[PDB]
């Protein structure tokens, strides 16, 4: 399941 | 369940300096950066940086580097944005977001006049 | 930096057909299999409200007449059927690569 916080920003 | 409120709206004079605040509520924002956003009037969106509040840790667009300071209080869950030495193109409304970049605050109006 | 472009500018659509606004960026806005455009829109006098993000990802609250698409440097918003309420602006956002960038807008008027 798609979520905006893993994906509206790259992370590192 | 997450809400950011922004400070109320500031006239700033020239050579100022000026301190806008974010609080939310519904998220912990030890768990998140805060990012801010300005809008000129009429204009587009900027990015300015984000702050990472569990560790004070910033990143900021290189033409915002002197211009702002970003700091967060865990305790209170609460961002900030200074601005310094205020002239008129820094007149803006300013966005707080947070939950990567889905949730943002209502704006804060910035304008510069003396 | 990112540049974004986004196309047109300004688009004026009937109510019932399809809007369709495009994001050019200068640079890949991807890294590991995932694209990372977002797309906002903005009401006059309100804060931007996430449509789509990771490209094609609906967010939620927000119907399934949006929809994204694209990858790389190549990105694309679909609207439809546009409705009396999808007269706004809006922006295409990377959040690939620091600082992170904006498209200039596309205001959607109804024709």
């Amino acid at each position: 399941i798609n979520n905006a916080y893993n994906m509206s920003i790259r992370r590192s | 369940q997450v809400q950011l409120q922004q400070s109320g709206d500031e006239l700033v004079k020239p050579g100022a300096s000026v301190k806008l605040s974010c609080t939310v509520s519904g998220f912990n924002i030890k768990d998140d950066f805060i990012h801010w956003m300005k809008q000129r009037p009429e204009q587009g969106l900027e990015w300015i940086g984000r702050i990472d509040p569990a560790n004070g840790y910033t990143k900021y667009a290189p033409k915002f580097q002197d211009k702002a300071t970003m700091t967060a209080d865990t305790s209170s869950n609460t961002a900030y944005l200074q601005l310094s030495s205020l002239a008129s193109e820094d007149a803006a409304v300013y966005y707080c977001a947070t939950y990567g970049v889905a949730y943002w605050g209502q704006g804060t109006l910035v304008t510069v006049s003396a | 930096d990112i540049v974004l472009t986004q196309s047109p500018a300004s688009l004026a659509v009937s109510l019932g057909q399809r809007a369709t606004i495009s994001c050019k960026a200068s640079q890949s806005v991807d890294h590991d299999g995932d694209s990372y455009m977002n797309w906002f829109q903005q009401k006059p006098g309100q804060s931007p409200k996430l449509l789509i993000y990771a490209a094609s990802n609906l967010e939620s609250g927000i119907p399934a007449r949006f929809s994204g698409s694209g990858s790389g440097t190549d990105f694309t918003l679909n609207i439809h059927p546009v409705e009396e309420e999808d007269a706004a602006t809006y922006y295409c956002q990377q959040t690939n690569e620091d600082p992170y960038t904006f498209g200039g807008g596309t205001k959607l008027e109804i024709k």
